């Protein structure tokens, strides 16, 4: 928490019609040395939310533990499916964690993104957290894409890219993103963002992990971009 | 290296008042040093039915000061069953800011509302508990560009005192002029602005679109 | 540019008349006044007016080197000197000192004297505003309308940006430069112990010292 | 550190200074110094700051001026002298600072009694009532209130007596001895005032 | 301040925004960052304006002087060599992220230069604060060997990204096509502009107060 | 900036990557590193780009100022890997004109014995010593490598891999593969990974400049 | 920022300007420096904005309690001592404030300068702030203690003008209060474009100096 | 300090060197690096020696404070390379007592999420996940390596050499040679070259601690 | 900055100080300050340095002493008082410096007229002729030459008059007003001397 040594890189989290599509490369670099090239930086902290990550890796695995145990604290005191913690709650809670530390001078260098489905209109009232058809349309207003800078700066949009894509993939998104995209439309748009990052961003690589938060759950897959 | 914990996200909060109303206008850009986080982050919050607060500091402190202030007002409502006058909210914010004097919020505030029949009153602060009731004020990156303008169209140090009469219909057009004149010339002043008008019946959130450059 | 020796300079353009205005304070220390007569606009030529602002030591030093160069050039040409070439002089004198710079922020205003083209006559000169600005390094930016430079720049960009309107006569241009200046010097504490507006026309020069606020 | 006061009417110029020589750690080395530098050409010059710089900027100017008035049978006007003193002081502002505060004075056949004012940075300009040093924070306001226009020379001394008791009563280091110069009727005379 | 340029099938297209900022505010919203050098090469700098403006002016003439002594069209490979040599003597002081291009005996060549003196040869590049934004949209849609009317459109689309998504860049984009024989400086090229003008706001004739008014007729 | 030089049986290879990182932001892929001083000797520059620019400019000035100077007067010697972009050119042989590599390298120490941090590598053919391969350092410390030489930020990740796989007298084919795999590895696990890599093969009578565009996939 | 006090023949004339600046820019110009502590004791803001506005409000709290529990009106000397003590607790914390706790108590007309470092001091003619040096200048040469209310406020207004005219950080509306044997009445909540009144009475030039 | 961990087919190796450099002066050759937390899981510490000392002391305190805690009550499972100094010892198998490696590693992050720069590597056998091999970092960033892990000053000189020679499922013999050659190379060209190297072979039913004393000679 | 002079014979103790209040940037805020802190138990105390520390170290000592003399019907001796004042000043030397210079004084039934001396660092010791502040560089030598043993109280004033004209004539900031305390015959009287 004195300085970042094992740092992640940019993540991108847009929302398409079936749910969120948050993507991130899988490299953590020990400065200028690609020490780890299979690290995962998109964790599931609920059956309906994920949590992005950028900056130093030592603090995700910190902030992962904080949420993942708050989640079970919810999961113990849940009687109805509407008692779950909406992704808004976490992003308003993570914002507190970053802000309260800014009162001190230990910020836990990060650019956490909180993304998930902020609604309960789709039955998942049986939580198999320990061990785990068609998508449903989502009103694009029930999807919450948070963001928290290491100064506490927080907000939500339709698409939040953090780390270093904020200069590269943000320009593509700001002029090619339209509401209610589709499955293959989002992936090719993101693949046209990361392919831009992989070319111009030194601290980023291939071997993308793409996570989609749909009406049925959180799904994973590991593409490998073709230049 | 030392992790300086203050940043200026920019934005400006124009304030203006009269015998019947107060006009509060703030942009919505929320920007880091040179990049832009978002095109719409409301810098203006309402506290009572007739009292709104606008801030132009660092967005973490802006939020955590408005959320904290509402906590101390809904608390006031529960214990006293009647909403606090603006004067009450005025001093209450002075203490909250000054309570953290030695690590101050980086949040310049303008507090606007009505207390008497209308008697439109408007306080402005500087990040440490120092409020002076004023006729017109603005805080933020564009503060240094707008206060000159408003001092030549509210207080008349002109030879012949014209426009001595001010009507809500025209003062909005003054504010829309100020918030737009600063928009070209200032860097951080936003792209979409929200104008709040507090008249005797309620608050109006009519909007205006500015330059995006 | 310092809070030491505060000062400000403004210039706007009209139909075919331009006006230059500046305060009159020589601030010894930042929060102290020791003169209310330190005019910061000089007649570099009969229609090339320069408005300096900043360190009052280098205002006069740069004024003298300009008057030394202009008078030298006017004599060697037998004829008067136009602004456009003079403006590029000032962008080289400042830049020659790029490493040990004069802390001045000059403004050059005055009529351009477009072609002696003489259509349907023996004399056809049409004056054009030609305002400009600079910086201590010497980077200019020609501007068809208002130019402001000084400590109060950010208090005057806002005032000029709204109150300015495209084309005006002198009797109205002076009002929108006097009211555009007076009401920005009432908001900066290191400048504004008396203003001076000097509107010039291709025929006459009108120099006024307004009734500013001695605060 | 040393107080310089300059006043000027339409028919007189009066300069004033404190005659202390602070110029050591704490010991008031000399209670009657020499700060003025009388030029022959009916001018004067008054300096402040460290005496190492007074003695070699004051004396350097006296030469180049006197050299000028001898090389050219004329006598330099005050305005030329005022803007020459500044120029040299500005010349050395980036080589050898010469931390001095001037108050040029003098009489002209054309422009009459001119007072001037130069800071340690070369900030020359004509004035009607100068002041320098930490004492300038206390005599300046006194000078404004009691300087009505077209003064007579005897009034200006009464203003100066009013300025001197002010420094003694309220200044940090209470100067008691002052030395004036009374330039009028083409008669540069001097007098010393205590308290 | 965002400046991007790229080559085409037989011509090179420059481009720049138009504003200069004191850092918290803007100085003017119309400041041509393109800069003529000779009939067949142009440069479009960035960085501080004083060091930028005089570097080109010094170079604009030191090419003509060399073009007159010889009788050949100046070579872009030359003007880059004189820039880097002067820049490196001032290793980090004449800060000016210049990009220049043109045509010569060889094809359309576009050199990207940096304040220290490192000069590269690129098919497309972008400098200045918005270079991050400009390079993104520039690189995604760039295709080798395109045509002018889509080359111009792209570079206009490229800067238009740096105009919006950046704070240090704004105003009217503009372009300088540098085809083999002529140049096509198109100084205004787009319209990001103002919104509201309620009234002229003129003042009645007797304002101010003017204790003195000395009027002189020459 | 990874950068390599290998000496096979009858010629010297000089690879490099192509990337100019400036604070985690790729200023430009596809940048020249294997420069051309004379027909036979090539410079592989590294370190700060601005500094390496002037040095190559100065050397190209010197190597021409003496290429012509050491010309004799009269007539002499009248007795006789996907997407690999390849092209070769020949010398003007017997090498009487083209000056030795050892001067060019030792000319660097004198030139860059300053505050000018560049780390070049020189590889060429010569008449007297067949194929030499020097390694100037930051302060100008040339040592004539006889086996191989690496430098730049990304070299140290393949130091051991090179010393293990490097045989003594290798053929052009197996020297190419080794220098191809070396730069690729120094790129796979380093944040100064170029795009295309520019293998150059200086040999007795010709110089062929390959360019390779490829990545790594591992079965682990 | 300026301030006065007199303890003249029959009361005290506390007089201030009304400017408040942030470096160069003028943040506001209708700020009320004079603060009513008690019906008799009235303070004076200066130096930092909050670090003096708050404490004289805080000192307001302390006196209201004490003046209630003992039901005797506090004295200036006691009021000043309370202020300087709590002001001492923040030596190295950067508090900046200079307060002239003028007032009237049972023991005649008192007066007390207070600074951020507990600089409590009794006097007659204090003045604090950037222009205070010029304010002392005018008073010492004119103050007589036998002035009447008419020409005392004229003197107080005269000083505040000369301070604001000469100083950069002082200007705007001038206030001139007065303190009877009980209470206080705001004699002037005034104006500041009156250079053209005292000197340079007839506007015909610029008043060069 | 070079330091290695390789996962062969049925067990995990954990090499290291033995040298404590303190400013170019060898404070002591032959120092322990492969510590012993419990019978099955060993810690390979690196970085500052003082910091790594307390951490191992704390962990040995925790790993005992819960080794006994997770004991069930009743009776259970009643149904059934020159100068290489070698010795092996056996477990107390069925592993009900000995706690998982994943705790010990994740217990580190909580412990050394401080200003305490140590870079451990954990290797052990376990009941649930057979042979795991973690890599704590300076700020406590554990990532479960599945193939190999290196750290310390001298590792980066064999990064590529390891990724090339590492097959997927290796036998004990050929995993030993690879981990022997790896540490030797990280020693030949690094100024934190230990003396003897301490290869350790945690496997299903035993733990054998080799020590090797050798140098490198190359034919080039 | 402020001059404190303490003298002591065998049948008197005399303290002296300058009555200025430098205590602002340059404005001589008050020409008649209060530095002494008369204790009832026939002692005294004289302080220097910033008045923020005089006012709360002087007043703090007056209480704990007066509290002592009331809690215990006795009156504290000078020596106990002298080594108590030092102790508290040494107590805070590493928490809150209290940059003050003392000159404890007083009368005892046993040890007679004792003068003491404490620097801003707590350096207590009895003396016969103290001095403090930048003026101590100029009155100390005067005190030695004219202090012959077994002085009479009227002589000590003549020495003090000799010390005061010394500071005015040669000190940096010429103190003109001084205040004495004349402790003898169990009569703590005071007088002010100008020049
Ligand atoms: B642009 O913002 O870089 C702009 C381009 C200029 C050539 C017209 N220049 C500036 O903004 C600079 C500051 C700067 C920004 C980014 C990099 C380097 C420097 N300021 C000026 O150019 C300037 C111009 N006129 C007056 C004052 N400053
Ligand atoms: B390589 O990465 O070192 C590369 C080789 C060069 C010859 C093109 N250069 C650079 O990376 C340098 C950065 C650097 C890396 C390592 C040490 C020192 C410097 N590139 C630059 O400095 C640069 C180039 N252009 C613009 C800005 N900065
Ligand atoms: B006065 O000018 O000192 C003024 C006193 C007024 C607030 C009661 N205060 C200030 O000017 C200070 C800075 C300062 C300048 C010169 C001398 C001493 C202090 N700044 C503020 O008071 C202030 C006001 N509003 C916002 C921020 N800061
Ligand atoms: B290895 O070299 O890192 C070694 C491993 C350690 C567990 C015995 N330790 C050290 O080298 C350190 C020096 C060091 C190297 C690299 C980074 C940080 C520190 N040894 C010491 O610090 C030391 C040990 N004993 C006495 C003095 N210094």
């Amino acid at each position: 928490t004195l300085g970042p040594v094992v740092t992640g890189t940019s993540v991108i989290a847009i929302k398409y019609k079936h749910g969120i599509m948050i993507a991130a490369d899988r490299k953590a670099s020990y400065g200028s040395y690609a020490k780890f090239q299979n690290v995962e930086r998109i964790f599931k902290i609920n059956n309906k939310t994920v949590m992005g990550f950028s900056g130093e890796l030592a603090d995700a695995q910190y902030l992962h533990e904080l949420l993942t145990r708050k989640n079970i604290n919810n999961l113990s005191e849940k009687k109805r499916k509407e008692d779950m913690y909406t992704p808004q709650h976490y992003h308003s809670y993570v914002s507190r964690v970053f802000y309260v530390r800014k009162n001190r001078i230990d910020p836990l260098f990060n650019n956490i993104i909180i993304a998930g489905i902020n609604s309960q209109k789709y039955d998942n009232n049986d939580d198999n957290v320990l061990l785990y058809e068609e998508y449903k349309e989502i009103h694009k207003d029930d999807l919450y894409i948070g963001f928290v800078d290491m100064h506490g700066t927080n907000f939500c949009d339709d698409y939040i890219t953090t780390g270093y894509a904020r200069y590269f993939a943000l320009t593509l998104l700001r002029d090619h993103y339209k509401d209610n995209m589709t499955e293959e439309e989002a992936r090719i748009l993101i693949n046209e963002c990361l392919r831009i990052l992989y070319f111009r961003d030194a601290t980023s690589s291939n071997f993308i992990q793409i996570v989609k938060v749909t009406s049925k759950g959180v799904e994973y897959e590991e593409p490998y971009i073709l230049p | 290296k030392r992790w300086y914990p203050y940043i200026d996200n920019g934005g400006t909060v124009i304030g203006l008042t009269g015998k019947d109303y107060v006009i509060l206008a703030a942009d919505t850009r929320l920007s880091l040093s040179y990049s832009i986080y978002t095109r719409f982050c409301p810098k203006i919050s309402k506290l009572t039915d007739k009292c709104i607060i606008g801030s132009s500091g660092m967005q973490s402190d802006i939020k955590t000061l408005h959320s904290l202030l509402q906590k101390k007002i809904q608390l006031f409502v529960l214990e006293h069953s009647h909403y606090p006058d603006i004067h009450v909210i005025a001093r209450l914010l002075c203490v909250i800011l000054y309570s953290r004097r030695f690590f101050p919020y980086y949040a310049f505030n303008i507090l606007a509302g009505v207390d008497e029949n209308n008697k439109g009153v408007l306080y402005n602060y500087d990040s440490v508990g120092s409020y002076c009731e004023a006729t017109h004020s603005c805080v933020g990156s564009g503060s240094q560009l707008i206060l000159p303008i408003l001092d030549n169209r509210v207080e008349q140090k002109n030879q012949l005192i014209k426009n001595t009469n001010f009507n809500l219909g025209d003062d909005i057009n003054f504010v829309k002029d100020a918030i737009t004149s600063a928009t070209e010339r200032d860097i951080y002043t936003g792209d979409k602005t929200l104008i709040y008008v507090i008249d005797k019946m309620g608050i109006n959130v009519n909007t205006l679109d500015l330059k995006q450059d | 540019i310092y809070n030491y020796n505060g000062g400000c300079v403004l210039g706007m353009s009209g139909s075919n008349c331009v006006a230059i205005a500046c305060d009159l304070r020589l601030g010894a220390n930042t929060f102290t006044t020791v003169s209310t007569k330190f005019s910061k606009i000089f007649k570099m030529n009969n229609n090339v007016y320069v408005g300096l602002s900043g360190l009052a030591t280098d205002i006069q030093t740069l004024y003298e080197i300009l008057r030394y160069r202009v008078n030298l050039y006017e004599v060697r040409q037998d004829a008067e000197m136009d602004v456009e070439c003079f403006a590029n002089m000032l962008s080289s004198i400042l830049y020659s000192n790029r490493f040990s710079p004069y802390f001045v922020n000059p403004i050059v205003v005055g009529f351009k004297l477009k072609h002696y083209v003489d259509e349907e006559g023996e004399k056809k000169v049409n004056y054009e505003p030609y305002l400009t600005a600079y910086d201590l390094i010497g980077a200019k930016c020609e501007t068809r309308d208002f130019v402001v430079n000084g400590v109060t720049s950010e208090q005057l960009f806002g005032m000029c940006e709204s109150l300015y309107v495209k084309d005006q006569d002198e009797n109205g241009l002076f009002e929108t430069i006097s009211q555009c200046l007076l009401s920005a010097l009432d908001r900066d504490c290191i400048s504004g112990w008396g203003a001076e507006v000097l509107v010039l026309t291709p025929e006459k020069i009108i120099k006024k010292k307004l009734k500013a606020r001695m605060d | 550190m040393d107080t310089l006061i300059g006043l000027r009417g339409n028919n007189f110029v009066v300069l004033a200074a404190d005659t202390y020589s602070i110029n050591s750690i704490i010991k008031l080395k000399n209670d009657d110094n020499t700060k003025f530098y009388d030029i022959h050409g009916n001018k004067c010059l008054l300096l402040g700051g460290s005496i190492g710089d007074r003695l070699q900027f004051g004396e350097f100017i006296r030469k180049n001026v006197h050299l000028y008035q001898y090389q050219n049978n004329t006598d330099m006007f005050v305005k030329s002298f005022a803007f020459f003193t500044r120029k040299n002081l500005a010349y050395y502002l980036r080589r050898n600072p010469f931390e001095v505060n001037c108050l040029i004075a003098g009489y002209d056949k054309k422009d009459g009694y001119q007072l001037y004012w130069c800071d340690y940075l070369s900030n020359m300009d004509s004035v009607n009532k100068g002041a320098h040093g930490y004492g300038a924070y206390l005599v300046s306001a006194i000078l404004d209130k009691y300087y009505h226009e077209n003064l007579t020379v005897d009034e200006a001394l009464d203003i100066f007596k009013l300025c001197f008791e002010e420094l003694k009563k309220r200044f940090l280091l209470t100067q008691i001895n002052y030395e004036l110069r009374i330039m009028y009727d083409n008669k540069v005379e001097t007098q010393y005032v205590t308290v | 301040t965002t400046i991007c340029g790229l080559v085409c099938q037989n011509a090179v297209i420059l481009g720049a925004d138009t504003r200069a900022t004191e850092g918290p505010i803007v100085a003017d919203k119309n400041c041509s960052k393109l800069h003529y050098i000779s009939k067949n090469i142009w440069c479009a700098g960035a960085g501080v304006a004083g060091d930028l403006e005089h570097t080109t002016l010094w170079l604009q003439h030191n090419v003509e002087l060399h073009r007159l002594n010889t009788n050949t069209q100046p070579r872009v490979s030359m003007c880059v060599s004189r820039l880097t040599q002067e820049l490196f003597k001032y290793q980090g002081y004449k800060v000016c992220a210049i990009v220049l291009g043109g045509v010569d005996v060889n094809g359309p060549q576009l050199y990207g230069i940096h304040p220290h003196g490192s000069s590269c040869l690129l098919p497309f590049t972008a400098l200045g604060s918005g270079s991050l934004n400009a390079m993104a949209v520039l690189e995604a849609k760039y295709r080798d060997n395109m045509t002018i009317e889509e080359g111009k459109n792209l570079v206009c689309e490229a800067i238009c990204a740096g105009i919006f998504n950046d704070l240090g860049s704004g105003g009217n984009v503009d372009i300088c096509v540098i085809t083999k024989d002529s140049y096509q400086h198109i100084r205004p090229y787009k319209e990001p502009n103002m919104r509201l003008y309620h009234l002229p706001h003129p003042t009645i004739y007797p304002k101010g107060t003017t204790p003195i008014l000395s009027e002189k007729i020459e | 900036t990874t950068i390599i030089g290998i000496i096979y049986d009858n010629g010297v290879m000089l690879a490099c990557d192509s990337r100019t990182s400036s604070g985690t932001f790729i200023s430009n892929k596809c940048s020249r590193k294997i420069n051309r001083i004379n027909e036979n000797l090539y410079v592989c520059r590294s370190g700060a780009s601005a500094h390496s620019q002037k040095i190559i400019e100065i050397i190209k000035h010197y190597c021409v100022s003496m290429k012509n100077e050491n010309r004799k007067k009269g007539r002499f010697h009248e007795g006789e890997t996907k997407n690999k972009y390849f092209y070769e050119d020949k010398f003007n042989d017997y090498n009487p004109l083209v000056e030795n590599v050892a001067h060019i390298t030792k000319k660097i120490i004198y030139t860059n014995n300053n505050f000018l941090s560049c780390a070049l590598i020189f590889g060429g053919y010569d008449k007297i010593k067949k194929q030499q391969l020097y390694a100037v350092n930051l302060n100008g410390s040339i040592i004539e490598k006889h086996d191989f030489a690496v430098s730049g930020s990304g070299s140290i990740y393949i130091q051991s891999y090179l010393q293990d796989k490097y045989k003594k007298f290798m053929t052009k084919k197996e020297c190419f593969n080794l220098i191809l795999n070396c730069v690729k590895y120094a790129m796979h696990n380093d944040n100064s990974s170029g795009g295309l890599i520019r293998i150059v093969n200086i040999t007795k009578s010709f110089v062929e400049e390959f360019t390779v565009v490829n990545t790594q996939m591992n079965f682990q | 920022t300026t301030t006065l006090a007199f303890k003249f023949k029959d009361g005290i004339i506390v007089a201030v300007d009304s400017r408040a600046s942030m470096g160069s820019f003028i943040s506001s110009q209708n700020v009320e420096k004079i603060i009513e502590i008690n019906k008799n004791i009235l303070g004076t803001m200066a130096g930092g904005a909050a670090d003096c506005l708050y404490w004289e409000k805080y000192l307001g709290k302390i006196i209201k309690i004490y003046e209630l529990r003992n039901n005797e009106k506090i004295s200036v000397r006691a009021a000043s001592t309370i202020l300087s003590n709590i002001l001492y607790q923040y030596k190295g914390y950067g508090l900046c404030c200079g307060i002239i706790l003028s007032g009237y108590d049972h023991t005649g007309f008192n007066m007390f300068y207070v600074d951020d470092s507990g600089k409590k001091v009794e006097g007659n003619l204090f003045s604090c702030g950037s222009g205070s040096t010029y304010a002392y200048s005018i008073l010492d040469s004119a103050y007589d203690y036998n002035l009447n209310l008419d020409q005392a406020v004229e003197l107080a207004r005269n000083a505040i003008y000369h301070a604001t005219f000469r100083d950069g950080g002082s200007g705007g509306k001038v206030r001139v209060f007065h303190i009877h044997k009980n209470g206080y009445d705001k004699i002037i909540e005034g104006e500041d474009v009156f250079d053209l009144h005292y000197h340079y009475t007839n506007p015909e030039q610029k008043d060069q100096y």
